[PDB]
């Protein structure tokens, strides 16, 4: 419909003739200076904003928009002709291949017309790369909305990266020498497979049907560094009657080693089909990478902020449905905000449930996992692994900067003990498949929920009695609460009304605070993230002061009951957690009482 | 041979757009097709009925010829959307026809679509089972020359294949912005598994989906579906093209007779107390003795209510029920009875269908090397039954898969890059006898067979029937035995025995399917005496946990709560009464107290 | 993206040419005064 040679004007235009004030208004004709680094190889990739072509050309982006690989190209060659211009220094031979092309280029210039096939691919006069960013007109795309209809297209999305594989060398142009001939050969190379060549097409040895051999050479070659990953549907985006949804991205040039597993970037790029037959051809997608990023009210929601049962409204909207535990909703919540990492010191605040069957521990993890930002839930995979090469981050990875719910903890596999047992220690995870101890960045919190062996928990018996898990390993636990269905009439009645309420209203009897939607939960949430609270050291004494008092009480306790620094580690997290919860930027006595309250009442459950 | 005017398709195509031009009459498609130019969607949906009224020989020729008079139609509609807005109707490439409304003799099941009705639209019953990935689907490739610098197209449509070279073998590079894409997804439906007769073979009929229609579909889904049902190129395989599809409520509705209603509410009004016990008495007439296993067995065909909440809590109104017993007692023969009495009741053993198991599972389909979702057990039984014998067998990864179905009612699966979420709510009756047999009543049932300590809190309920070897009893149960063995037929000498066939107070056990199929429908709802005096109970079961079966529990309540609401709806009654709180909880004592 | 072929690019004969483009070219007729 267009004239591609139009549009090879137009951006040779944009490009020699864009400029954009700089720091201090500097007039700087920003892609011209690039292109001067490029014609000295000082740059490699060369990253477009669209937004620019959009200060004087917006239909040029739309139609950049509505095909993207056909632009590229025309960039890419509206690039090949302008840097000859922009040359002035004739800089060393960076690597063999300049050197190289000098030697083709002179052998070209020593030739007049000439057939299509004698003359060198645009791919090999290259060493400069190109991609575009994305406007921010287009507004990111969901993994699911990339229909069909999008291919062809420049999208941006946000995601998760699962996996990424090592970074490999991929073919471009593949070089060959013939047999009986000084011609060489040239083959661009899309399809991720090929056949060879055998047969040099050189016209002497066509001429001569010398047969001449075509031999491989991988220094008159072409390769790019390349990469292989999959991003994953960021869960907020998730419906909550389905699960993420993954898509392959594809990454070469300078874009490689700029992603790991668990990190939520953002990727512009084009999505294309690649094909490694019923009413046409069936062929897989892929989203070919250009631009990777790694992402990082109202007046009454401040009144609502002021009131002083606030964060205990907050508390009894968790899981409303739930009768009772109201202090361990509490203990929730102060977990869902977590600490502050001043400084560096654990923010996660990572708690444990243990307690009898049939007491909505299940039921609490799966609120909590709907309500994080960035939530997992499992029950044990869990942790990384290297499936066939490729790296395969597991629900602990994926929980970074969040929480990792886990069910059925009793029923841990012990290996995964320890390897939680490292995220408590550094929040990082190790694994070696092939005897390499890849480390991973692991911070998040852990929630997690066991029931005691042989049926409902007896008191009689003690700590690690009840249940078969590693006692060190326990007492890493910033909180371990001990939920016990004792038969209490009255407290059993007000559970079952509670209940019947639910059956006979399919709705939770009215509390005294109503509960807040989930999402406007989230945003205090964000909000409370904001801040990083201090403490001041006038309050170190006083929290000194209760420290060893409680830890006398556990010298005073015939068990032991796992006071220790930790102990005063969380403390510290649990007040700073409170003050972010307050708003405050100063921790308070309250907060660190409070604090102790809920330790305290921690240890109360363990009675 | 390039064709100019075509009469009949330009009457057909003005036919259309005349009736797609609703403004003087009622506004109804006018009004449709401005929400879908609102709404975004390309796929108008149109009740057949309405264009027979409007036009009954343009109605018979779009049902008996479908590709020809759709392309008309989907042309009427482009037009007419342009009419509405032109920018609108340019963002897409085409727009799209649904079909609705009864369909005379095209409304078919798998079974019965024979092969006459090839290239006439069909509306298709019946269950999804095999589902394929979404694919993008080429339709349209658009080509570039630079050594001509032309472009070029190459449509396929209904249609080495693919251009690469000019036809001088200059290089030819894609189009990938203008080239048009679609997705496309291929399932496969089969007959609703309650009305298919056994004798015959299945009859599994292919569909294909394409735009929007793909993912509108998953396994162990009971839909609809109208399309044009053609053949595919060369004894020809044969597939339906999808046109719509709706999921039909897997609840339908107790058609059955007047007749039916009518005995039945005169059934029901007769004795509300005792039909319970009368249902329960004929439930297995064959079966002597186990009469709490008899009532518990009527609440879980009768089923609770399911409760979806506000933040998508989804408390089940299926109830689980597990069978314990030593070997030589009727659970084998009792399963049967539900079988031939359940309204949707699936058989299965431990080790389920083969290769998908119990739940679903992915199977590459080996005559292509396709991946293909395909239907488990557990699935097709959704807001059904469940009968699992050697349930004990079931092997380790169904011990897990079972967690989340009993847990939630839904089959979550991400193996091989297929991330889906089906729905499994399914009442189960599952049975296992005794490892080695002879009980030991002493120790958990888990440390008799190995449930993990888990299912059983899982399972609402949990019988033990074991072999005790009273003389008395004996006599009882011979007694019933040889009294159904020397039965013979009223019309019979004593003499010959049936033929060898070569086809497959006492209430009539079709006669009670029919009632307790219309009994499901009923919606039966708390009462607050019910709902207090239900609380004394659960709190007494509390207080007589004292002593040390599994203790009652939360989980229990609600089991309580299930049962009563079963037996509410036993008696059609749609307030709980305290009569049905009170059966309950006489039942659990005996479920938990012998 | 697997849909795309771009085009290869790059006593004897081709010897034997240049004796016949030298002697067409470079033969010489005549002698120092003509
Ligand atoms: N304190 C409680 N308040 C309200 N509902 C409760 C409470 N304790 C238990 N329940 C109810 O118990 C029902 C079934 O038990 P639940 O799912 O809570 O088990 P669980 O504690 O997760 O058990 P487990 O860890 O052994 O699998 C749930 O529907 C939940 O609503
Ligand atoms: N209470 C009973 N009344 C009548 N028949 C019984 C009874 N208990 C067992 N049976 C007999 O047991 C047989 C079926 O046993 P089955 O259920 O297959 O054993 P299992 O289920 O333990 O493998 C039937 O033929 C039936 O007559
Ligand atoms: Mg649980
Ligand atoms: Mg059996
Ligand atoms: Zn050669």
């Amino acid at each position: 419909l267009k004239d591609y040679a139009l549009e090879k004007e137009k951006v040779k235009k944009f490009l020699q003739e864009f400029y954009q004030d700089d720091e201090l208004g500097k007039k700087q004709f920003k892609y011209g200076n690039q292109l001067v680094r490029l014609a000295h190889r000082e740059q490699v990739a060369l990253y477009v904003d669209l937004d620019d072509v959009a200060e004087d050309d917006p239909e040029l982006v739309d139609s950049i928009c509505e095909n993207a690989r056909r632009y590229a190209k025309l960039f890419a060659d509206a690039v090949q002709e302008l840097l000859p211009q922009y040359k002035e220094r004739e800089v060393v031979n960076k690597d063999v291949l300049d050197v190289y092309i000098e030697h083709r280029l002179m052998m070209e210039q020593r030739s007049m017309v000439r057939s299509p096939q004698n003359q060198y691919p645009a791919e090999l006069m290259r060493r400069f790369e190109l991609y575009f960013q994305g406007p921010s007109s287009n507004k990111p795309r969901v993994i699911r909305e990339v229909r069909a209809d999008s291919v062809g297209k420049l999208v941006t999305v946000r995601g998760i990266v699962t996996r990424v594989s090592e970074v490999k060398p991929k073919m471009v142009v593949a070089t060959y020498t013939c047999d009986q001939c000084g011609a060489e050969t040239y083959q661009p190379i899309q399809s991720p497979t090929f056949m060879p060549l055998i047969m040099c097409p050189s016209q002497e040895c066509q001429t001569n049907r010398s047969g001449g051999r075509l031999y491989l050479q991988t220094r008159g070659s072409r390769f790019i560094k390349f990469q292989e990953m999959k991003m994953q549907e960021h869960s907020d985006q998730v419906p909550v009657g389905n699960i993420p949804r993954s898509i392959t991205v594809l990454v070469e040039g300078e874009n490689t080693r700029i992603a790991q597993p668990g990190d939520h970037v953002s990727v512009t790029g084009i999505f294309l089909p690649i094909l490694r037959v019923v009413q046409g051809l069936l062929s897989e997608t892929y989203l070919e990478a250009h631009r990777i990023v790694k992402m990082n009210l109202t007046r009454e929601e401040l009144r609502q902020i002021a009131e002083e049962d606030f964060y205990e409204k907050l508390a009894a909207s968790i899981a409303p449905e739930i009768y009772g535990h109201e202090d361990v909703k509490k203990a929730l919540l102060l977990l869902l905000v977590g600490g502050v990492d001043q400084s560096k010191i654990r923010g996660n605040i990572n708690i444990c449930l243990m307690g009898d069957p049939g007491v909505a521990k299940s039921q609490l993890l799966s609120y909590i996992d709907r309500l994080a930002p960035r939530s997992q839930y499992t029950t044990g995979g869990l942790t990384a692994a290297v499936l066939r090469l490729t790296l395969e981050g597991g629900a602990l990875v994926l929980a970074d900067q969040g929480v990792c719910c886990i069910d059925e903890f009793d029923k841990m596999a012990e290996a995964d003990r320890t390897a939680i047992h490292e995220v408590m220690e550094q929040q990082t995870i190790s694994i070696a498949k092939a005897g390499i101890l890849t480390t991973l960045n692991a911070r998040c919190s852990i929630l997690a929920a066991a029931n005691p062996a042989y049926g409902r928990y007896n008191p009689r018996r003690s700590l690690e009695q009840n249940i078969q898990l590693p006692a060190a390993l326990l007492s890493r636990f910033d909180l371990l609460w001990l939920i016990q269905d004792r038969p209490d009439r009255d407290n059993d009645l007000r559970l079952a009304q509670h209940i019947t309420y639910v059956h006979q209203h399919s709705r939770q009897p009215p509390s005294q605070f109503e509960p807040l939607d989930m999402k406007l939960m989230r945003r205090y949430i964000a909000m409370c993230r904001e801040k990083q609270p201090m403490v001041p050291e006038s309050l170190a004494d006083y929290i000194t002061a209760a420290y060893v008092e409680m830890r006398r009480e556990a010298w005073a306790s015939k068990d032991a009951t796992y006071t220790s620094a930790r102990t005063l580690l969380a403390i510290l997290r649990l007040s700073t957690a409170l003050a972010r919860l307050r708003m405050v930027d100063v921790v308070e006595k309250e907060d660190v009482n409070e604090a102790i309250r809920l330790m305290e009442m921690s240890k109360d459950s363990l009675l | 041979t390039v064709v100019l005017d075509d009469v009949e398709l330009r009457e057909a195509q003005r036919d259309y757009l005349d009736f797609l031009d609703d403004e003087e009459d009622q506004g109804i498609y006018q009004s449709k097709v401005r929400e879908l130019i609102s709404d975004n969607q390309y796929r108008l949906i149109v009740n057949v009925n309405d264009l027979r009224r409007k036009n009954e020989k343009r109605a018979n020729r779009l049902l008996n010829n479908a590709f020809e008079e759709l392309v008309a139609f989907q042309r009427a509609l482009k037009d007419f959307v342009a009419s509405i807005d032109a920018t609108y109707a340019k963002q897409y490439e085409e727009f799209y026809v649904g079909l609705e409304g009864s369909f005379g003799s095209k409304h078919v099941s798998p079974r019965t679509l024979t092969s006459c009705f090839l290239s006439c639209v069909v509306c298709v019953e019946g269950i999804v089972t095999k589902c394929s990935l979404v694919r993008p689907k080429v339709v349209r490739s658009v080509h570039y020359c630079p050594a001509t610098k032309k472009t070029i197209e190459r449509r396929y449509s209904d249609l080495s294949v693919y251009p690469t070279k000019d036809e001088e073998n200059n290089p030819l590079e894609t189009e990938y912005g203008l080239s048009v894409y679609k997705d496309h997804q291929t399932i496969t439906i089969q007959e609703m598994p309650e009305k298919a007769p056994a004798g015959q073979l299945p009859r599994s009929v292919d569909v294909i989906l394409d735009d929007d229609l793909v993912d509108k579909a998953k396994p162990g889904d009971r839909v609809q579906v109208v399309g044009t049902y053609r053949c595919l190129p060369g004894t020809f395989r044969t597939v339906l093209i999808a046109c719509n599809v709706k999921q039909m409520s897997k609840d339908a509705q107790p058609s059955f007779s007047a007749e039916d209603i009518a005995k039945i509410k005169k059934f029901s009004k007769t004795r509300s107390k005792d039909i319970f016990d009368q249902l329960a008495k004929s439930l297995a007439p064959s079966i002597h003795g186990h009469d709490y296993v008899k009532k518990a067995i009527l609440c879980l065909l009768l089923g609770g209510v399911e409760r979806d909440l506000e933040n998508g809590s989804h408390i089940r109104g299926d109830i689980n029920i597990l069978l314990i017993g030593d070997p030589s007692v009727a659970k084998s023969q009792l399963l049967r009875y539900v079988l031939c009495t359940a309204p949707r009741a699936i058989p299965t053993t431990g080790r389920g269908s083969s290769g998908v198991g119990l739940t679903a599972a992915v199977t590459t389909d080996q005559e292509t090397g396709e991946r293909r979702l395909e239907a488990g057990a557990m699935v097709l039984a959704d807001r059904g039954v469940v009968c699992i014998d050697e349930f004990d067998k079931m092997s380790d990864m169904d011990r897990t898969a079972i967690h989340e179905v009993m847990e939630q009612g839904r089959v979550t699966i991400a193996k091989a890059g297929i991330h889906a979420r089906l729905n499994a709510r399914c009442s189960v009756l599952a049975a296992a006898n005794p490892v080695y047999g002879r009980y030991d009543q002493y120790k958990t049932p888990m440390e008799n067979i190995g449930l993990q300590d888990s299912l059983l809190s899982r399972f609402d309920l949990l019988f033990i029937m074991l072999d005790q070897m009273d003389p008395e009893q004996d006599r009882e149960i011979s007694d019933h035995v040889l009294r159904m063995h020397r039965y013979r037929a009223p019309g019979e000498q004593d003499g010959d025995a049936m033929p060898l066939g070569s086809a497959v107070k006492m209430v009539s056990a079709a006669f009670m399917k029919k009632y307790i199929h219309v009994a499901k429908i009923i919606k039966p709802v708390l009462t607050q005496e019910s709902a207090t005096y239900i609380a004394e109970e659960y709190s007494r079961l509390r207080s007589q946990d004292s002593m040390s079966t599994s203790p009652v529990t939360a989980r229990t309540l609600e089991t309580l709560i299930r049962l009563a609401t079963a037996h509410a709806k036993a008696r059609m009654s749609k307030t709980v009464d305290l009569q049905d709180a009170e059966e309950a909880v006489e039942l659990v004592q005996y479920a938990y107290f012998k | 993206s697997g849909f795309d072929d771009p085009g290869i690019f790059y006593a004897r004969k081709s010897q034997l040419q240049r004796r016949f483009k030298e002697f067409l070219r470079q033969y010489r007729v005549g002698t120092d005064r003509t």
